[PDB]
């Protein structure tokens, strides 16, 4: 039972890890864009 | 802002035994967002306040 | 004649016209008036930037309301300047160089410009001599540099103002030098604390104070670092002996800079700050310094924003500085103090030629112990202390009892616990954490290393608990 | 638009049409490309407020 | 000559010059000419933004495909007005009050101005009366106010709209009052669809639909509530019976203004939305609500966008409101309907002296269970529930019964599975979930809670499962 236990928590930590990774690539886009957003309104406001 | 919250803030205070020695307490309140104490308005209040 | 005229008025920025050949240097101190009543003074402007066609942009001292574009603007010929020599101890000054501990005082003293350029190459030397304080966590992990600089890393509201309370008690009492304290925009109600507990120390006497705070406009919360520099310059480079500076958040320096950039016409760099943020920042820390037989030990506090050490304001503070104490809000949720975090802390003299063979171990053992801690931490949030080694269950237990016992109750800290501070020599913090690394008081429970002074305060808290070391 | 006004024209005439459109992330792209070669300030993900 | 000429024409914003001393004020209706037989049209334009120079700035309500520059443009000398009283009711209408059922319709009655402005704050009033609908979760955790402003917040396809027609169907057919629908920015399909559910309901004798639908310029799209808001006005302060107020995406307004505020020129603020983002929704909102005696229930459906709830748009629509209905996308995708997120969503009248002592202690033991339930959930998605102690396993079983039983069978969810409503009372509810709470059917299957009404459902099911209440 432990052998089966711990490999179904190995298996939910990898898809875990997955759906994390990809909110965390998510947010880092997002993070890049609104920087860029930002330097651009300033850049655009001074122009 | 954080000009326009610091002075606003810092008019809060403890006046001398001299000045007759009134009180302005302040209780500011702010609302954060998805429990992000860590945004820009929270953060510049955080550090005006006692 | 040579006068000035307001030409726009955009906030703390002010744009001022003069005639042909009379165009002030940058830097220069403008004079203008507010005659309304209410809010009748005399306007400093600091020239910026030359715009062309005679035109000048300067940045207000004071705030610029009742501001009327056409009054006339005196140039002073010269900067900001302040006074400077023995009496200046004792008082406190405003970013002008004005006393308002007793206003008119100091108006006949020797004025020095603000600004300066730092010492040259050929005059620095480094500094490698421990400066001792009587704090675990300092004098073991971050261990202070004599003439070095010092600096409080930490967000809004974990110890900052309190451990640099807790300095001016401990460094500067007993000092034999200068101090010079600059409040760079920060709380009035500190400063008026600060005032009134330098004084009935005895200790004002000594002490230069310098405040702008936060409810000043950002030509103030620029210009009173320099202020207070330039007083400290003057106490190393003319009486030459031991200053001791304090900057309270110097990062206000910073962000003032960033509240006017915009309106000088600057296009904003990545995250908000001024695009010159690190040469301003350089041209500042710079004069921060000792020279060669010149000691001036500097202590600042910087304010991490939003408690992200990756913001560029404190990340090219970082590389300024000799000693670096590092004040996390997860040590301060749990309750340690002061709120350091040892594996984030740095010193440059913390080195086996500099603090010895056994300081050296048993603060790379700590360090060690730590580190593993917090690789733990996650498996024993998820699966619990029961699944870990023996030895990992033995490392566990140390290094809660070592991240307990480097809290301290510290002298300036008593106004919130009622509990009296404590002073621990650095070799009793060696050979106790020498002990606790080894494992000799594995058997005292967790609590009883928290919040006490050396061996002694162990023993009696922890009979208290009825345990024995 | 050019398929669906296509596809309109057949459709008032009383008969049944079905349109596909291969990609709207892709016609999506182009909006996006244009409206920022047009200097109009962008939103959530850069793409434009319409 | 007093008439105008067209200027600019920016997609649907549109730059008109008039003579000197004719300029039209804000908000004032003008009228331009398209003559392409292809897209002939006269043009509504609403005055924005005074540019000087005698150009003025207007937003199109149709679409200017086809407008050359230099035509005429007459000024009506007036603002948008909508047809108001008792025959508004049972027909459709546009943002500008043409009726789409019956073309000509309504052209003689009163009209009123869309522009408003809200009511004196001496005229306001709390209202604290709950408005019982018969939903488990809405009647329990955010029980509604007669005559206080309930949303619905969600994501794309979580169930707004089919929440909106429930509550059309529990509120507005026993309803002796009028009811007024706007829909903004929404499906036409949708509108046809509620349009002739409502003819066959034979409630739409008392219901007034205003439609400004997503294939409509961003003017119509900002207008429409404003017009459907005017009636519910009317229908207030005029007669002073029981007005309902259906707002199907209030986000689209938010949405259509922030397209104008780009076309227009303004500076952007956060995310890309107008600077006078929470200017507009609280100009709008205000006028959405109760005096004293004279009573508006009103009834909003709110997009959140990309499931942000962060969202400027979202986040500045929640301060209006008296009860709010958060729709989450992890409680749609396990099932449940409505997917209501008890820990998100809130209610003012969720207070002992409204509702009661046992109502308000069932609805905080029911989300003290939910909460303790969602802290657990890392360890249950990783270990599952059987590393947890004895307390939080019973803990989870009873909360996994409480989130399954808080779905419900409603009447608008018929067409899509076939079953029937269900309607259950709010006593009912209370000692249902109490019973749950205390753990009175902790051997019943997590089934047989899932989609049923009261507790003579849950034991039907139950039984048919295998178990015994
Ligand atoms: N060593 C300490 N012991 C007990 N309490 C402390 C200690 N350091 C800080 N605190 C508490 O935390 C707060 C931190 O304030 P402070 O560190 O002065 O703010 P900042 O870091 O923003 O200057 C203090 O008000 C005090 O109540
Ligand atoms: N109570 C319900 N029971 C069953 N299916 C539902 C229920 N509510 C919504 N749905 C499904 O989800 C869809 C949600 O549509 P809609 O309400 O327009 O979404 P939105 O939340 O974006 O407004 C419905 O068309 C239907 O397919
Ligand atoms: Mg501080
Ligand atoms: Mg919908």
């Amino acid at each position: 039972s432990r052998q089966r236990a711990m490999k179904s928590a190995t298996d939910n930590a990898d898809d875990l890890i997955k759906a994390l990774t990809l909110m965390a690539n998510r947010e880092r886009q997002a993070q890049i864009t609104q920087e860029i957003s930002e330097i651009v309104g300033g850049a655009n406001a001074l122009a | 802002v954080f000009y326009l919250h610091s002075r606003l803030l810092e008019r809060c205070a403890k006046l001398s035994d001299d000045l007759g020695g009134g009180s302005l307490t302040g209780l500011p309140i702010i609302e954060t967002k998805a429990n992000d104490i860590s945004a820009y308005i929270p953060t510049n209040v955080i550090s005006i306040t006692d | 004649d040579t006068s000035g005229r307001v030409v726009r008025v955009t906030g703390p920025v002010v744009d001022v016209e003069f005639p042909r050949g009379s165009i002030p240097e940058l830097f220069n101190a403008l004079h203008a008036e507010i005659t309304f009543e209410s809010l009748a003074k005399t306007l400093t402007l600091e020239v910026a930037q030359h715009l062309g066609d005679n035109l000048v942009r300067t940045i207000s001292l004071q705030p610029t309301d009742g501001l009327v574009r056409g009054v006339e603007v005196i140039d002073t010929g010269r900067s900001i300047s302040v006074p400077v020599g023995e009496g200046v101890k004792g008082h406190v000054f405003n970013a002008l160089g004005d006393c308002l501990d007793e206003p008119g005082y100091g108006e006949k003293f020797e004025h020095w410009s603000i600004h300066r350029k730092p010492p040259a190459f050929e005059e620095l030397e480094p500094r490698t001599e421990m400066l001792e304080t009587g704090l675990k966590v300092v004098d073991l992990l971050t261990p202070y540099v004599r003439g070095g600089k010092i600096a409080l890393f930490g967000g809004a509201g974990v110890g900052k103002t309190v451990l640099i309370q807790e300095m001016i008690n401990r460094i500067a009492r007993n000092f034999g030098g200068t101090s010079v304290f600059a409040g760079v925009g920060e709380r009035t109600r500190e400063g008026n604390d600060l005032w009134v507990e330098l004084a009935e120390a005895n200790v004002l006497k000594d002490t230069a104070l310098v405040f702008g705070q936060m409810d000043e406009p950002p030509g103030t919360r620029m210009r009173v670092a320099l202020s207070a520099l330039t007083m400290a310059e003057w106490f190393r480079d003319e009486q030459g002996q031991d200053v001791l500076l304090f900057i309270d958040n110097i990062f206000r320096f910073t962000q003032a800079g960033s509240e006017v950039s915009t309106l000088l016409g600057r296009m904003p760099s990545a995250v908000g700050y001024q695009p010159t943020l690190a040469d301003e920042m350089g041209e500042l820390q710079e004069r921060i310094t000792s020279t060669r037989g010149r000691s001036i030990t500097s202590m600042q506090a910087v304010y991490v924003p939003a408690d992200d050490y990756t913001d560029p304001a404190p990340a090219t503070t970082f590389a300024h500085l000799d000693a670096t104490t590092e004040l996390s809000r997860a040590v301060f949720s749990k309750g340690i103090f002061p709120a350091v975090d040892p594996l984030a802390s740095s010193s440059t003299i913390l080195d086996p030629s500099v603090v010895g063979d056994e300081h050296y171990r048993v603060a790379q053992e700590v360090i060690r112990i730590l580190q593993r801690y917090k690789d733990l931490q996650d498996i024993i949030a998820i699966l619990g202390i029961d699944e870990l080694s023996e030895e990992d269950k033995q490392l566990v237990n140390r290094a809660r009892r070592i991240e307990r016992f480097l809290s301290q109750n510290m002298m300036a800290a008593e106004q919130f616990t009622g509990q009296p501070g404590s002073t621990v020599p650095v070799k009793e913090t060696i050979e106790a954490f020498d002990r606790l690394c080894k494992g000799d008081f594995d058997h005292v429970p967790e609590q009883a290393f928290f919040l006490i002074g050396g061996l002694d305060d162990l023993a009696k808290k922890a009979e208290s608990l009825g345990a024995k070391l | 638009y050019t398929g669906s006004a296509i596809a309109q024209h057949w459709m008032y005439e009383g008969k049944h049409v079905l349109i596909i459109f291969d990609d709207l992330t892709k016609q999506a792209e182009a909006y996006r490309a244009i409206s920022l070669l047009l200097r109009r300030p962008p939103g959530r993900e850069a793409y434009p407020g319409d």
